[PDB]
């Protein structure tokens, strides 16, 4: 019986990368990944965390960090279709429409 | 009463001093 | 071409900081206490 | 804890002096 703890990573491809690909950093970009892996799921077990990651280059992230049990739900966010564009354009003009600042011919 | 000197560098020198003060 | 840089990582931390640490100010009061009890004993 | 002990010692010394 414990609360929920959330952690958000932004631009996760800056610190986590395929192990051994980099060379010349003096070894600082090779222990960070090991610590992260050992901490998310190690000999000790946690059950009250939720980690969210965002990235623009999904192909460079470590493979051992994407197996089920560490980062399961992989989603793709893409361009909308006509209905989506209509929904966005309705969402972004409600305030103007409410106060009668939008003309009648739009 | 828990000590008499701050442990800026610990070390044996910091013990006896404290002890002496006590 | 033969042209590449390097980056350093520092293993530097040692005996406590310069006398901005409290060692000297700590040392100060002991002499005053010594004066006091010297007075009492005499 | 420092101030308490140091001021206590000084108070004792002053009492003896008086």
């Amino acid at each position: 019986n414990s609360g929920l703890h959330i952690i958000i990573f932004d631009e996760i491809d800056a610190i986590c990368k395929q192990r051994g690909s980099m060379a010349g950093s003096t070894g600082v970009h090779d222990t960070v990944v090991n610590q992260l892996l050992s901490k998310i799921d190690g000999v000790e077990q946690l059950n009250n965390i939720l980690v969210i990651g965002m990235t623009n280059r999904p192909d460079l992230i470590d493979e051992a960090l994407l197996r089920p049990g560490r980062l399961e739900v992989k989603m793709e966010i893409g361009l909308p279709d006509e209905k989506g564009r209509l929904q966005i354009l309705h969402i972004h003009t409600a305030r103007m429409r409410g106060h009668q600042l939008l003309s009648a011919d739009v | 009463s828990g000590g008499f000197i701050r442990r800026v560098t610990n070390d044996a020198r910091e013990n006896e001093m404290d002890e002496n003060l006590e | 071409n033969p042209a590449i840089f390097a980056s350093g990582i520092i293993m530097d931390s040692s005996i406590s900081k310069q006398a901005l640490s409290e060692i000297e100010t700590r040392h100060s009061e002991i002499i005053k206490l010594e004066n006091s009890i010297r007075e009492l004993h005499d």
